[PDB]
């Protein structure tokens, strides 16, 4: 199993973008999405809980959202240094098996 | 705060086997659950295998019935044993820990969360 | 005769077994005492008003005014788990016996020695230390509890716990009645509210002296004095601690469809439709059978307003509580109220070559689950169509009074006629052993500092002094400070407390925890290198027992 | 008699103190045994050599 994502995603400094991803009900129906972000090289640090939390030190822009099978998430006051691969990630109930997306880059304007 | 610490990772010929190790200290290492993740260059995540606090182990169908995950709960390690490796496992590893304290066989191996380490390099050649 | 001593120093443990199971405790405790000449001879009343530190707005939790009366008395209190038993023999009590009875206490005083200090006051200094065969050192045993009882274990001023080091008295004093007013402000408040002292009412004044109410023995360098034995009145104490929280009680549901093969997704069923099953429920407005509302005999724990202060005559305190937080053994972030904290020095486990003043600390976190989490309740309307809208229910994230950090489960009581709740288990060695039961005509049914309560009496207090060395410019109408000879007395102290424990039984096919010497706690029963010790807190209530 | 039962099942461990520190351990064990006929009612001196 796997979750969709779109390929890129373009946006404007200070402007609002948003990216989605899509599951099924045994893996976002059930478990939302926790999204993660990952910078050039380095490991990936992830930004939004299924909880809706953020952890200590995770800018207020980044929210994020869910409904039936998929989910979603966005970035207000995009800045330069948010230019960064993105992936969603939750949990197969049936497999047992944490399943992630398949990535997004998000270009900054 | 939670630190954990990866090492193992090296150029192996196919076949043959390779054996990863990660590290942790700054939480109750019994409490949670650890897991490995893996991105070949340039490619998407996958998760490799956990393991709860009481030895069960879970994995991936990719490395099922071909790697072994472990715990030694007494040094906060967990090893990741990679028996027939092939090209297609040329990846970087990362080691992971749940956000919520969790235990025994029907327990998930990973929800949410986890204080990525910095990862290690794994390439199979010959 | 000066020449002759008069008692035995003896700190063992024996462990004399009987039939049916229960054993007899008696834990002797011998010490070296050393008592100085108090400051002065006079009962001063005196009050603490730390109005600088609770001007600041928003500080009131931490006032400390009050009145005390200062007495020219040291008290001696060995109640305290680490006055009795050591380490080992904790281990034995709390792993091999399941409930604990409180049978008899003695002491006494024994090798009164008293000396008088002399100084030369040459250019290189030196001083010289003289006996002083007919001094005397005032001993008075409170028999009939007629001072206030002023048990030293909250103050972790309790006599020592190893019997190689000596062990000082702690200067007795008492509470006066202060009528104190300080209404509470946040950093934001503007001004400063009323924090103010009003003094003494008439109606509840009482001034007591030791020397008024109870008999004085002047014990010379060759004298003793033997309490004689008491005997206790108080409840069984359990080594066992309770699981079952409400949903753990009576029958469980009939699993109409099992797994069929091991693994962490292989799930039961229940296998009934939620508005098809049979069963009793208390929510008579709905068809739903459920595990949060399937009806159980009565309620396992309670919740209370954590953190509330509650002002009375004599200024706020905090509301207390019975137990802690469920869950909270896994984290300690999460110890919350309900567990205590014991903050302590040298004398009663700190790694005696610390140096500072800051003392170790600990939380308690107890191995009973009588307790809440309060992030998961809900008040949900009692129309009960389900799934809940956001009007109607309540949630532990909505706020009170509008304030975003204050949610309805701070102000909260669920104590009914229906609540099951468990004894506070003993803390060794900090702990309290026994207390006094309150005057009061309607009473506790619970100390929270001590597992044993005293039904209609229990043990005096023994309250020691340093006889009136006068010099010979003594002048009874003198306005200044009484001259006296600089004099310390050194005297050693028996106690016997007797127990009388159950030994336990093996009623499951798998092992029960206990508390074990490993890799990680070994270096805290064994002195240091060089001849330090420590005592770390022990758990009394490992074994699980079945609460229903 | 066929229909009536010749024993009880039991396997309690039961505790029983003394005086002067001693305790009787009384192990009470219980089984279902399955016996099948023997292969051969006769008996064999068999060698095995590997």
């Amino acid at each position: 199993s796997v979750l969709t994502q779109p390929t890129s995603v373009s946006g404007s400094l200070g402007q609002r973008v948003t990216i989605s991803c899509s599951g099924s009900t045994n893996n976002i129906g059930i478990v939302g999405a926790s999204w993660y972000q990952q910078l050039p090289g380095k490991a990936p640090k992830l930004l939004v809980y299924s909880d809706g939390n953020r952890p200590s030190g995770v800018p207020d822009r980044f929210s994020g959202s869910n409904s039936g099978n998929s989910a979603t998430l966005t970035i207000t006051g995009l800045q330069a240094e948010d230019e960064a691969d993105y992936y969603c990630q939750s949990f197969d109930t049936t497999l047992g098996a944490a399943v992630f997306g398949g990535g997004t880059h998000l270009t900054v304007l | 705060e939670v630190q954990l610490v990866e090492s193992g990772g090296d150029l192996v010929k196919p076949a043959g086997s390779l054996r990863l190790s990660c590290v942790a200290s700054g939480f109750t290492f019994s409490s949670y659950g650890m897991n490995w993740v893996r991105q070949a260059p340039g490619k998407g995540l996958q998760w490799v295998a956990g393991v709860n606090s009481g030895g069960f182990t879970g994995y991936a169908d990719a490395v099922k019935g071909r790697f072994t995950i472990s715990r030694d709960n007494a040094k906060n390690t967990v090893y990741l044993q990679m028996n027939s490796l092939t090209a297609e496992d040329t990846a970087v590893y990362y080691c992971a820990k749940d956000r919520y304290y969790c235990t025994g066989d029907y327990c998930f191996n990973l929800i949410a969360f986890g204080y990525w380490g910095q990862g290690t390099l794994v390439t199979v050649s010959s | 005769g000066v020449g002759i001593s008069t008692g035995t120093f003896n700190n063992q443990t024996e462990f004399k077994f009987l039939e049916n199971g229960w054993v007899y405790i008696t834990a002797n405790s011998s010490r070296l005492v050393h008592l100085n000449m108090p400051e002065s001879e006079n009962y001063r009343r005196v009050v603490v008003n730390n109005l600088d530190k609770t001007a600041v707005n928003g500080n009131m939790a931490l006032d400390d005014t009050h009145a005390e009366i200062v007495t020219p008395w040291s008290l001696v209190d060995a109640n305290a788990w680490g006055v009795w038993f050591n380490p080992g023999d904790w281990q034995l009590i709390v792993n091999t016996m399941s409930e604990l009875h409180l049978v008899s206490f003695e002491q006494e005083i024994f090798n009164v020695v008293l000396k008088t200090v002399s100084e030369s006051a040459t250019q290189p200094p030196t001083k010289v230390y003289n006996n002083d065969l007919t001094a005397s050192l005032m001993v008075a045993l409170d028999s009939n509890n007629t001072m206030p009882f002023t048990p030293a274990a909250m103050r972790s001023e309790t006599l020592g716990f190893y019997p190689w080091k000596p062990t000082i008295p702690t200067p007795w004093r008492y509470y006066f009645q202060w009528d104190r007013t300080l209404i509470p402000s946040h950093t934001g408040t503007s001004g400063t509210p009323t924090n103010i002292y009003h003094g003494t009412d008439p109606d509840d004044v009482q001034f007591y002296t030791i020397e008024n109410s109870v008999p004085v023995h002047l014990l010379r360098t060759g004298d003793e004095f033997a309490t004689g034995t008491f005997f206790f009145d108080c409840k069984p104490c359990r080594l066992t601690h309770t699981w079952q929280t409400n949903r753990a009680l009576g029958l469980p549901p009939f699993l109409n469809s099992l797994p069929q093969s091991e693994g962490g997704t292989n799930f039961g069923y229940i296998g009934v439709q939620q508005d098809k099953r049979r069963g009793v429920t208390q929510m008579g407005n709905t068809n739903y059978i459920t595990e949060a509302t399937i009806m159980r005999p009565a309620e396992v724990g309670y919740s209370a307003p954590y953190y509330s202060f509650e002002a009375s005559t004599q200024g706020p305190f905090k509301t207390p509580i019975a137990a802690g937080r469920g869950g909270a053994q896994t984290d300690e972030n999460q110890a919350a109220d309900g567990d205590p904290r014991y903050a302590f020095g040298r004398q009663h486990g700190q790694k005696t070559t610390t140096t500072g003043e800051t003392p170790e600390r600990f939380t308690y976190i107890a191995h009973q689950d009588t307790g809440r989490y309060p992030e998961g309740d809900w008040i949900q309307n009692i129309n009960f169509n389900l799934p809940v809208t956001d009007d109607n229910v309540l949630l532990p994230t909505d706020p009170i009074g509008g304030k975003t950090g204050i949610n309805y489960t701070n102000i909260f009581n669920t104590y009914g006629p229906l609540t099951a709740l468990n004894n506070v288990p003993p803390v060794y060695p900090n702990g309290q052993i026994w207390d006094k039961e309150f005057d009061t005509d309607l009473k506790p049914r619970l100390h929270v500092n001590a597992p044993f309560v005293c039904q209609n009496n229990c043990p005096g207090q023994l309250f020691v002094k340093v006889a009136p060395n006068l010099t010979n410019q003594y002048d009874p109408d003198a306005s200044a400070n009484m001259s006296r000879i600089v004099t310390y007395s050194d005297f050693w102290w028996k106690g016997k407390l007797v127990f009388k424990a159950k030994l336990r039984a093996s009623h499951t096919w798998n092992p029960i925890q206990q508390m074990s010497i490993n890799v990680d706690n070994q270096f805290n029963y064994v002195p240091s290198n060089i001849g330090g010790m420590k005592i770390v807190y022990e758990k009394s209530q490992l074994a699980p027992r079945k609460l229903y």
